RNA sequence: UGGUAUGUUC
RNA sequence: AUACUUACCUUAAGAUAUCAGAGGAAAGUCCUACUGAUCAAACAUGCGCUUCCAAUAGUAGAAGGACGUUAAGCAUUUAUCAUUGAACUAUAAUUGUUCAUUGAAGUCAUUGAUGCAAACUCCUUGGUCACACACACAUACGGCGCGGAAGGCGUGUUUGCUGACGUUUCCAUUCCCUUGUUUCAAUCAUUGGUUAAUCCCUUGAUUCCUUUGGGGAUUUUUGGGUUAAACUGAUUUUUGGGGCCCUUUGUUUCUUCUGCCUGGAGAAGUUUGACACCAAAUUCAAAUUGGUGUUAGGGGAGCUGGGGCCUUUCAAAAGAGAGCUUUGUAGAGGCAUUCUUUUUGACUACUUUUCUCUAGCGUGCCAUUUUAGUUUUUGACGGCAGAUUCGAAUGAACUUAAGUUUAUGAUGAAGGUAUGGCUGUUGAGAUUAUUUGGUCGGGAUUGUAGUUUGAAGAUGUGCUCUUUUGAGCAGUCUCAACUUUGCUCGUUCCCGUUAUGGGAAAAAUUUUGGAAGGUCUUGGUAGGAACGGGUGGAUCUUAUAAUUUUUGAUUUAU
């Protein structure tokens, strides 16, 4: 996956993110809002860890290193912003940006359309 | 350094390295290339590409020949043992079996190896000079 | 010059 | 709904791209539907840009899961602490071992946990597109079908963060088909293109009548018109046939209503509106109030934004130009000048010694003319051997014929031909001998001689400065610009003449900019501009490096 070169954090609403904190554990959720503080909020976000057991496979010395991983699934967090320590993006969102545009322009109009209603019908 | 044809095989891999490396562990899985990515592959011009025989292939993206590939071994008898791995099982990439045989006209690293068991040369691009009248 | 909230009356 | 009663509130500031240049209200401020350069955003638009997009010629496969099974898999490892009594081993207060008693806590698990590995089952996801079932390639591989996804880079236009809301005495202002699809045929209709019947105009050929000329007929000649008997293509109505699709699962999912598998259908409607659904309480339903959604997909006509390519027209670049000489002007740079002494620094010549290709002439080194030899060039050409082939035209032989061999074989192309090459001519490179030239001393050391600089004096013109041998300006030299002059060359035209000069200009060519038109494509099609504020939200700066997020107590440490 190619990420965008000027892409910011308010750009990746929705992508799938993989969130590093302090504690060596890795959060993998899609992308819904962000803060000051940088503190995320995180759909289907699945923590993962690496045990102490497995971890001595990761030194430096097969070919390939295969890691059993400790994954607890919870589903729509917000993480603390004090604790995260950086972010990489895994997939791309669902939507294309073409249908993304068409989306949020058919938001707009019916939004525009019941605060019309909602005024003319104050007014009465 | 006969060299054998294939037809049936996937057309949409598109990049030569990346279609190089998907077929060759079709061929033979846990391969040493085709188990570790982002390896350079050899390029071998007039290191063997894989153990029991297999020297290069040779893809074109001419829309005449799309499916067809070429693999070229070391020696004539490689050639006519690939044959025998198949024991009358087809082959599979992907979802589409392989059907395959030894080519009409050798290949053109195979004419180097026995060449040298540039002239040759001279005379292909004057063909090729030929062919573009 | 206001907002939200509350409960009564009709 | 109104109204009334209370209770709780009624705010961090500031800003809107940067740098430079011109102008307006000596320092700074503010501003400019000012002007350059950079940046950022949006929107168009491109790149031979880069990666990715699933069998049906088949019963597959790729990517990611399983908080799935085998499964008590296979291999290791875990399940308290204190007090008191009793036996007990013992070097031993009784350290070890076993049984009971009091007190204290105590995640569940042991079919667990941890390590390893394999099979199987199943979920989500995708162009399951179009043309192909193909002999490719060294400069390694036509990346030269249409789309889609994601990035990289470039150009153009607009903007200077962005959005609602009000005002305008602002501009705006569209239609049509369609909702299984595709294809073939029968048939109907429309339209164009040619031929044929009545022909006409125009005109090439013929023929006949007549006065040079004109007219008739045929070719219905060349194109147009009347007309539509024949053929051909594009659109449409009705019926039938073939293929594929219907999970469209509430049987097309834009909505309602009618309706369907021997079928794919009918009616009405399309945004200040309609429709579907949710919640309540009146004591079923209806009623209302409050909410969440839906109003679609494809094709066409106009209208319009953008690109590529072509035509025309206009302006500037390239050449009456270029160079050289002469005169004047003015700008810019540099410094005057001469000799003598001293010999500071530098160079040159000679003496001694040392070393070096040979200390010297030659040899040797260097330049290179192709005169000669040699070598080389995917150099080029021509021919040959495999059959040199091919425009397969023609003859003959083998042969039914076909195909093959050969000849007309240069009358024209194909480098020659070969997936070993040979032979001849010529161009380039390299070397030597030459056509010929130049060169034979350098480095270290040493004193003397000469020039010029560091210093002194006499000078050399005047001013500014100054202790001076003196630095700048009038003085002198170098270079560009303007003006005049003849000579030489030159893109185009003319003349004197085609020696060459004179005159004119791109009017012939190209590149750059703009206008118009054509062609192809790609996007849009109901809002848009201007003004405004006790308007929302983004970004930025400062409070803010002092316990609640970003100015360090998670590299396990001594």
């Amino acid at each position: 996956i190619q990420v965008a070169h000027s892409s910011r954090l308010a750009n990746l609403i929705d992508y799938k993110l993989r969130v590093l904190t302090q504690d060596g554990r890795v959060y993998i959720g899609q992308l819904m809002a962000f803060d000051k503080h940088m503190n995320l909020v995180l759909n289907e976000c699945i923590e993962e860890r690496v045990p102490k057991t497995q971890l001595d496979k990761l030194r430096p010395r097969g070919t390939t290193l295969n890691i059993k991983v400790e994954k607890r699934v919870l589903g729509l967090t917000i993480l603390r912003g004090e604790q995260i320590l950086s972010t990489v993006v895994e997939d791309k969102p669902l939507l294309s940006k073409k249908e993304r545009l068409v989306r949020d322009k058919k938001e707009k109009k019916q939004a525009q359309k019941q605060t019309k209603l909602r005024k003319e019908k104050e007014k009465k | 350094m006969s060299a054998l044809y294939f037809q049936n095989l996937p057309s949409r891999p598109a990049n030569k390295e990346n279609y190089t490396r998907l077929l060759l562990k079709h061929i033979n899985p846990n391969n040493k290339y085709a188990i570790n990515p982002s390896l350079p592959l050899p390029h071998n011009k007039l290191l063997l590409d894989d153990q029991m025989g297999l020297l290069e292939v040779s893809i074109s993206r001419s829309s005449k020949m799309t499916n067809q590939a070429f693999l070229t071994f070391v020696t004539q008898e490689e050639a006519d043992r690939f044959l025998e791995k198949y024991t009358t099982t087809a082959l599979k990439v992907q979802g589409r079996k392989v059907r395959m045989g030894k080519a009409r006209t050798n290949s053109l690293l195979g004419l180097s190896i026995e060449m040298q068991k540039y002239n040759l040369d001279i005379k292909k691009v004057l063909k090729a000079r030929k062919l573009k009248r």
